[PDB]
Order: C-alpha cells, then sequence, then structure tokens
C-alpha cells in the first residue's frame, strides 16, 4: 500500500489533490495551476525529480509568490513529522525488544529524505543560479544561511555543507577548446595604430570577428531576472534591464555606423565600395553564425537613407546581391527562415533577441495570472511555463563560447563607436536622410559627381582566411 | 484567391499596445495566447461581406531596436499608430511615427488610423478631442479601444482595412 | 531537430558533473559540489544531423542511492562513469548497469563505459580491465578528462549514436 501521511492539520503539504487545487495538463504529470502550496509540494514531489520544473519556478515565480514567502514555504515544507510507533512495534517495546520500526524506516527513506533532498536543491540551485534575490535582499540571504547552517542529521549533512560553502563563494563573487583560434588579420590598418582604424582599413574578416566577441559578450551576459515581468518595457527598465539595454544599445550603434558610412561617402564609386565591403563582413557574420551581426547589417541596408540608393546598389556584384537578398529572405514571413536557421546551425552563435522580447511580453500580456475554479483562485502556472522555455532557449545559446582571440585595439575601437556624437536620435537620422538626398537626389534632380575622401586603395583583401605558418 | 493585407502596428513601448493585436486575433473567447505559434498573427476575416486575410506585423517589446523600425514599417500597407489614453508622451510620439511611416512608404498619403488604447484604469490624461483633432488634422481615423474588453478593437482593424480599400 | 534524453551515472566524485560542464561550457569545474539533480541542454550537430541533446547529471554519493529508478526511467541513454585512479568507483559500474537493466526491463540500453580522470599519471584501473567490462556488456569503452577536454565528444556524441541506432 501507499505511505501514510502526517494529518494535513500539522503539515499542509499532506492534502490531497483536487480540482480545487492542482489541475494537470492533459511520463511525468506536467501542471497547468494551482495553489502555491500544491505547487511547492510537485516542486518537491517525494516521488519524482523535475529539474525542468525547478529552474521554471525559481525563474518565473516571483509573479505570484515573494522571495520572502518563497523561504518560509520550503523551510515548513522540510519539516516533516516522523509517524508514531506501530501496534507491532508497541508489542515488541512492552516486552522489552527492539522494534522493527518498518513504516517509520520506510517513511524515512521513501518521502522525508527525498522531499528533503529536493528542498535542498531547490536552496542550491537559488542560491548558484537566481542569487539576485539574495543580493537585494540581505535578511533573505541571513535566513537562508541560517536555515541551511541549522539542518542536522547525517542524511543531508554533505549537501548542508556543500550548500553552506557555495552560498559564502557566491557573496565574494576559463575556457578550454578543441583547437587554436585562427590568426588575427590585418589590412591597411597595422597593429597598434589605433589612429587609422576604419571600416576600409580594418581587415572585414578581423571587423567580423572582433564585433562577434563583442555582440557574443554582450549576448551571453542577458539574464532572466532582465526578462521576467517585461521588466525592460517599464519605466525602471535601465535598473532592472542593464544588460538586455547595452546589448540593444550596441546593435542600434553598429546599425547607424554603417548607415552613416555610407551616406557620407558621397563619391558614387567609394560608396559602392563602403557597401561591397559591409556585406562582406555579412557574409563573415553568416559563417560565423552571428545572427544579431546579419541582421545589423539587413536593417541598416532597409533603412530609409541606405534603401533609396540605387544608383549604388546598381554597382554592386551579383553574387554581392544575392548574399544580401538571402539576409534579408531570414526575416520575412516574420522570421521564419531565421528560427528555422537558427535551429539547424551547430553553435557558437548570436541570436537575435528581439524575437525573443516579443514573445516574453506577448505571453505575459495574453495570459491571465490565475485561473478560477470552483470558487478558487489558482496560480496559472502553463502560463510560467511559456515564459522560462523561452529564457531556457537563451540560456541555452549563451553556453558555448566563441573560438576567436580578441585584439583589445579593435575591440576598444568598436566598443568607443558613437556615430550620433551629442545630437538627439531625430535630429541625427533626418540628417542621415538628408545625405542620402545630396548623394542621390530624386528624380528628375540630375545625379551629381562628388570628390573621392579616401586617399589608400579601396580594393577589398576578400573574405577568405590566410595562414602562414 | 481572397486579398492578404499586410498592416503594422506601431507605437510606444510599456504601455499595453500588445493588447490590441492579442485581443484581435485570440480566441476571443478564451483568454489564452501562445505568440510562438506559426499563425498567431493571421486572421481570415469578413468585412463589408468581403473574405479577406490579416496578418499583422507586431513587434511589441523590440521598441528599443529603434534603428530597425524602417525594416519593420517598409513591410506594411497599413498603419495602426497606437497611443495609451494614459500615457500624454506615447501620444505626443504620435507626430514622428507618422512622419517615419511617411518616409518609408515614400508617400504622403499611406493608409493608417490613430488607435487611443485604455490599457488600465489608471485616469486618462488624453481627451478624446484631443485625439479627434490630431487624427483631422491628418485626415484619418480615430478609434478608441479597450485592452480589457476587445471593445473598439475590430472596428480599428476593419477601419485600417476599409482605408487600404478606398486608398 | 530530435531530442535525446542522455543520463550520466556513477559513484561520487568520478567526474560526472566535471564531464557534462565541459561539454556544455568549455570550462573545467575545480571544486567538488555534490550534485542532487541537474540538468542542461545542448544543441550541436553530430554526423551532420541537428539535435538537442537533453543532459540529467546525477547524484553518486551513497545517501541518494533510494531515488533512482526516476530518472532511469527517463533516460535513452547513460554515460556510465567510473574514475581510472579509484578502484571503488570502478566496481560500483555493476550495481548501475544491473539497476538500468531492470527500470527499463531491457537487456539492450544504449550505454557507454567512460573511464574519467586520464589526466591523471596515478592510474589504479587498467584500460585493459574496463575494456573487458565493456566488451562484456556490449558497449564503448572511453577514457576522458574533463579537465583537458581528451575524449568528452567523444564520450557523449558516441551515446547519441548508440540512441541514433537503438
Ligand atoms: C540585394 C539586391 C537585390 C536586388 C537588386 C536589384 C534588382 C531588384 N529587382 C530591384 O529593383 N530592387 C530595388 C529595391 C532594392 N534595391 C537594393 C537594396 C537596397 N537595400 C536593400 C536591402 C535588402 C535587399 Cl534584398 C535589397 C536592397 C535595388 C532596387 C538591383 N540591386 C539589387 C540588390
Ligand atoms: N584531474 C581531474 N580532476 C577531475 C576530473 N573530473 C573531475 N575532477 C575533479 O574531481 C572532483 C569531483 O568532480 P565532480 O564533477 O563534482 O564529481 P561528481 O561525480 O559529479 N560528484 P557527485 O556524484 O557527488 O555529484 C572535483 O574536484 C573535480 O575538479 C578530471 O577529468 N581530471
Ligand atoms: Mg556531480
Ligand atoms: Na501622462
Amino acid at each position: 500500500g501507499q505511505m501514510r501521511l502526517p494529518s494535513a492539520d500539522v503539515y499542509r503539504f499532506a492534502e490531497p489533490d483536487s480540482e480545487e487545487n492542482i489541475i494537470f495538463e492533459e511520463g511525468i504529470p506536467i501542471i497547468k495551476a494551482g495553489t502555491v502550496i500544491k505547487l511547492i509540494e510537485r516542486l518537491t514531489y517525494h516521488m519524482y525529480a523535475d529539474p525542468n520544473f525547478v529552474r521554471t519556478f525559481l525563474t518565473t515565480y516571483r509573479s505570484f509568490c515573494k522571495p520572502q514567502e518563497l523561504l518560509s514555504l520550503i523551510i515548513e515544507r522540510f519539516e516533516i513529522p516522523e509517524p508514531e510507533p506501530t501496534e507491532a512495534d508497541r508489542i515488541a517495546i512492552e516486552n522489552g525488544d527492539q522494534p522493527l520500526s518498518a513504516e517509520l524506516k520506510r517513511f524515512r527513506k521513501e518521502y522525508i529524505q527525498p522531499v528533503q533532498l529536493r528542498v535542498l536543491n531547490v536552496c542550491r540551485h537559488w542560491v548558484e543560479h537566481h542569487f539576485y534575490d539574495f543580493e537585494r535582499d540581505a535578511y533573505l540571504l541571513q535566513r537562508m544561511e541560517e536555515f541551511i547552517g541549522t539542518v542536522r542529521g547525517k542524511a543531508m549533512k554533505k549537501w548542508v555543507e556543500s550548500i553552506t560553502k557555495i552560498i559564502q563563494r557566491k557573496k565574494i563573487a576559463n575556457i578550454t577548446f578543441q583547437s587554436s583560434p585562427p590568426t588575427v588579420e590585418w589590412h591597411i590598418s597595422r597593429p597598434g595604430h589605433i589612429e587609422t582604424f576604419d571600416l576600409l582599413t580594418l581587415h572585414p574578416i578581423e571587423i567580423a570577428r572582433q564585433l562577434t566577441l563583442l555582440e557574443s559578450d554582450l549576448y551571453r551576459a542577458v539574464q532572466p531576472s532582465e526578462l521576467v515581468g517585461s521588466v525592460w518595457t517599464k519605466e525602471d527598465k535601465e535598473i532592472n534591464s542593464p544588460n538586455l539595454l547595452k546589448m540593444i544599445r550596441h546593435t542600434t550603434n553598429l546599425t547607424l555606423w554603417f548607415e552613416k558610412c555610407i551616406v557620407e561617402t558621397e563619391n558614387l564609386e567609394e560608396r559602392v565600395a563602403v557597401v561591397s565591403r559591409i556585406i562582406e563582413i555579412l557574409q563573415v557574420f553568416q559563417e560565423l553564425n552571428n545572427f544579431n551581426g546579419v541582421l545589423e547589417v539587413v536593417s541598416a541596408m532597409n533603412s530609409s537613407p541606405v534603401y533609396r540608393l540605387d544608383h549604388t546598389f546598381e554597382q554592386i556584384p551579383s553574387r554581392q546581391k544575392k548574399i544580401l537578398e538571402e539576409a534579408h529572405e531570414l526575416s520575412e514571413d516574420h522570421y521564419k527562415k531565421y528560427l528555422a536557421k537558427l535551429r539547424s546551425i551547430n553553435p557558437p552563435c548570436v541570436p537575435f533577441f528581439g524575437i525573443y522580447l516579443t514573445n516574453i511580453l506577448k505571453t505575459e500580456e495574453g495570459n491571465p495570472e490565475v485561473l478560477k475554479r470552483h470558487g478558487k483562485e489558482l496560480i496559472n502556472f502553463s502560463k510560467r511555463r511559456k515564459v522560462a522555455e523561452i529564457t531556457g532557449e537563451i540560456q541555452q545559446y549563451q553556453n558555448q563560447p566563441y573560438c576567436l582571440r580578441v585584439e583589445s585595439d579593435i575591440k576598444r575601437f568598436f566598443e568607443n563607436l558613437n556615430p550620433m556624437g551629442n545630437s538627439m536620435e531625430k535630429e541625427f537620422t533626418d540628417y542621415l536622410f538628408n545625405k542620402s538626398l545630396e548623394i542621390e537626389p530624386r528624380n528628375p534632380k540630375p545625379l551629381p559627381r562628388f570628390p573621392k575622401k579616401y586617399s589608400y586603395p579601396l580594393k577589398s583583401p576578400g573574405v577568405r582566411p590566410s595562414n602562414p605558418r | 484567391g481572397m486579398t492578404e493585407y499586410k498592416l503594422v502596428v506601431v507605437g510606444a513601448g510599456g504601455v499595453g499596445k500588445s493588447a490590441l493585436t492579442i485581443q484581435l486575433i485570440q480566441n476571443h473567447f478564451v483568454d489564452e495566447y501562445d505568440p510562438t505559434i506559426e499563425d498567431s498573427y493571421r486572421k481570415q476575416v469578413v468585412i463589408d461581406g468581403e473574405t479577406c486575410l490579416l496578418d499583422i506585423l507586431d513587434t511589441a517589446g523590440q521598441e528599443e531596436y529603434s534603428a530597425m523600425r524602417d525594416q519593420y514599417m517598409r513591410t506594411g500597407e497599413g498603419f495602426l499608430c497606437v497611443f495609451a489614453i494614459n500615457n500624454t508622451k506615447s501620444f505626443e510620439d504620435i507626430h514622428q511615427y507618422r512622419e517615419q511611416i511617411k518616409r518609408v512608404k515614400d508617400s504622403d498619403d499611406v493608409p493608417m488610423v490613430l488607435v487611443g488604447n485604455k490599457c488600465d484604469l489608471a485616469a486618462r490624461t488624453v481627451e478624446s478631442r484631443q485625439a479627434q483633432d490630431l487624427a483631422r488634422s491628418y485626415g484619418i481615423p480615430y478609434i478608441e479601444t479597450s485592452a480589457k474588453t476587445r471593445q473598439g478593437v475590430e472596428d480599428a482593424f476593419y477601419t485600417l482595412v476599409r482605408e487600404i480599400r478606398q486608398h
């Protein structure tokens, strides 16, 4: 038979499942909705582990339970009463013999120890992967240290001592590869000559590599705390989503820099060389699976100032037209081909973050926080699972590092790029459009000629890498 | 066969803009949504007795990717310019969205509707007369919508399709 | 994209977590933090086919020994890990092999025998002895180092191939 449980009057987590407290989706069960007590019971269930559920819950729970209350509830879950001696035990004791305690031993082995260990696993994941709760609430951290540091008894001892050390390490807080990275490539600008660095003087291969390292680092720094609750759209977004916003602002700045490089090159022949060079950078982005970089270029080519430069794009070689067209087609039909390509490539990659943001926001806005059933309000957990499926996908692509060497000077050049200067956005984008009208006027105005601005060779070194001994 | 209309929703972030398309496309009578599902943004409708397909682009949440707006806007034949009736700044942003649409489409006469969205019970700060006057100065319709009751949602999209049809 | 459920099992301290984190993050963990249960995902192209690995990293400490049926039911394939400088961990392999066979009620479960910590000079389990055991199970034997990455991809991706052909 099943183990008997403590009375639900002394231990709240022994109440029977009913549709008034938990609803399952239609081989472990999947929870659609439940009370917080039932969610925590299943989070730490005696019959099975659910590591996905632990991540989902710890990522999303603040939309229905405060951190202080979560800690109180899992401490309550941990403190399980042991059953009293059975009739057979009583009779042994009355005869001066040692009882067999079969039911007590089974309940310890099959209920208490698994539930308690799974509570500790929640604590461990909470500290390791969601430590911001404790950074933001020092008293919460004190309570967790006190709880862990006072767990008695030898069955939990290895994990209690470990979690204590992990907490202390987190309070005061290296990559190996299957090969060597390729050699850094140089073109007109030579190492150390940062004053000459520019779109056409750096090697296009190395531009794409160093931007990919920068954009990968920016992608990898975004934590789920910046996403859940749609906080990057709200009034406190600079406080709650700083790494996400830094990543987006880099993308925007590079797109505008590409546009500015194009329209400030007034000579037609030189501007063709600029656009051709940016398409070569796009080709290397594609080879590196840097989809953020691919779309940075595509967005620049489709901007109002650049898109209308028919005389420029007429001279672009047919093969480069095809590269740009294929990249543009990634975004068509609501990113259909992009989504398929991302799911087929071999990482490392840099995803485009914008699709994730729209899907998290619409999932939050389009589903209710609670489901009403039999007069009760149940937490709508399916909605939180959908959000955590998106944050889980994001995290999966954050794991794999690029095997490329940093060039500190080129990295600094792109970190300090500031195409808008001190200008506001409208003033700057109006400037770019007015430059576009100057260099290729609207028909029927004649096309003017403009003097060259570059004193160095415009011929590209190409984007196939070289390898000396 | 039937005509497909490519509609684009534009407007300030953080003030409930996404509720418009969600409430339209939704199972009208079950409050649920998975935006990741292939064609959670396509809907076959009958407008003035003529069946058509709406393809709605709503990039809500991507507002900080400001240099992508041109690319997204160029996909559209008609535009819903959305502000929140309790956020004056989102209303003041409308002029620049409209100017940007005209530039991207290279036309002074782009089908569009002005939508005032009631996203919560916070106090209204943009009166309907202010928004009607702005819409009239542009020569476009004005529709008010509720983000909670679905009121006005069909009217906003169907009015835009009629603007496209009568362009 | 085909999804594969991999489970890493073996005695405490043999390097199951270090092997998994080296595969996932290209990083070697120096600390010994005993696992309760952890799970990881990895998209990777193997033999020209993209798939999604779900990797369950399990508890080796004996205090968790009564909680294994639940993860053995879900796993498709198992990395059975011992450390080549720990003879007791090698003797513990057969207990994991037998439990997996019982729970899945099958003599034909995809498995790979993994001898970890092969970067260390002071070996106590000879390759021949582990290879003999692997042959008796009908499975390959791969020596690994979570520290240097030697053998790590080979071990996990060999297990994927055995699930794929199962
Ligand atoms: C890559 C390409 C493809 C086709 C062409 C053509 C022929 C084509 N039937 C055409 O008349 N395209 C008109 C609009 C597009 N514009 C080029 C362009 C500017 N920014 C972009 C962003 C993304 C894409 Cl995909 C294209 C562009 C040229 C004029 C001439 N040049 C081409 C270059
Ligand atoms: N030299 C060397 N040390 C290793 C290797 N793999 C793991 N270790 C070390 O061995 C210790 C235990 O590693 P760990 O991965 O935690 O083992 P585990 O099998 O996951 N333990 P548990 O079953 O308790 O979760 C750590 O100190 C780790 O750095 C290896 O290949 N070489
Ligand atoms: Mg471990
Ligand atoms: Na206001």
